[PDB]
């Protein structure tokens, strides 16, 4: 169940940086 | 003078001449230590500070000194 999607930028594009 | 966007995602670049605007980079690892290499939540600060951090926000005033993507073809 999705509930974390705005947590930081990574190296370009881990939208979702955390997992 | 000119500063890379904060790297909210979509790194396209912006400008950065409000005379103390360096480009700093927040970090835990970097080079390799996840997937999407690593945090790097690029800014603009006036201020271009230096230590030890071990993983923290770095500088590097100029102009446009946090591309990321300096990968040049062969």
């Amino acid at each position: 169940i999705p509930g974390k999607r705005t947590e930081s930028f990574y190296e370009c594009c881990k939208e979702p940086y955390p997992d | 003078i000119v500063c890379h966007t904060t790297a909210t995602s979509p790194i396209s670049a912006v400008t950065c001449p409000p005379g103390e605007n360096l480009c700093y980079r927040k970090m835990w690892c970097d080079a390799f230590c996840s997937s999407r290499g690593k945090v790097v939540e690029l800014g603009c600060a006036a201020t271009c500070p230096s230590k030890k951090p071990y993983e923290e926000v770095t500088c590097c005033s100029t102009d446009k000194c946090n591309p990321h993507p300096k990968q040049r073809p062969g």
